[PDB]
């Protein structure tokens, strides 16, 4: 049984301190500009939701890691300059719903499944 | 902390437009 699991695919990008008035419709919103919808997490608190300040994008290509992490570097949103760094997570499943949720607003795009039919 | 034990987060997706006067 293979999955691919040498191929470090939960790789994404990190962002750096945020506006604590930024919430992840923004974070997306600055993505979109590449228009690759893929997980995203951003740090809130446990209990009353806060925004931490930490951000994390996590996309499958390796052509656009090095692109969005150079490009968004020193890339000022809302008067924070993006530090984007590499690391990778993997999502444990007792908090799939959080990244569920994130591709719940994916799914519009995720309905297309690829081989069409028959 | 009955109230704080508890682990919940939804990603909410808003538009806080703090970005859109400097874009």
């Amino acid at each position: 049984g293979a999955m691919g699991n040498e191929y470090k695919d939960n790789a994404y990008i990190y962002i750096g301190n945020l506006n604590r008035e930024l919430t992840e419709g923004d974070i997306l919103t600055v993505f979109s500009e590449y228009g690759v919808p893929v997980d995203v997490i951003l740090s809130r608190d446990e209990n009353t939701g806060e925004s931490q300040g930490f951000a994390y994008l996590k996309y499958e290509d390796q052509r656009s890691t090095i692109l969005a992490v150079d490009n968004l570097n020193g890339f000022k949103i809302g008067g924070r300059a993006l530090k984007i760094d590499h690391t990778f997570y993997r999502p444990k499943r007792s908090l799939q719903k959080y990244y569920e949720a994130v591709k719940e607003e994916l799914d519009r795009d995720i309905v297309s499944k690829n081989n069409a039919e028959k | 902390g009955s109230k704080s034990q508890y682990i919940d987060i939804m990603p909410d997706f808003s538009p806080s437009g703090l970005l859109e006067l400097e874009s």
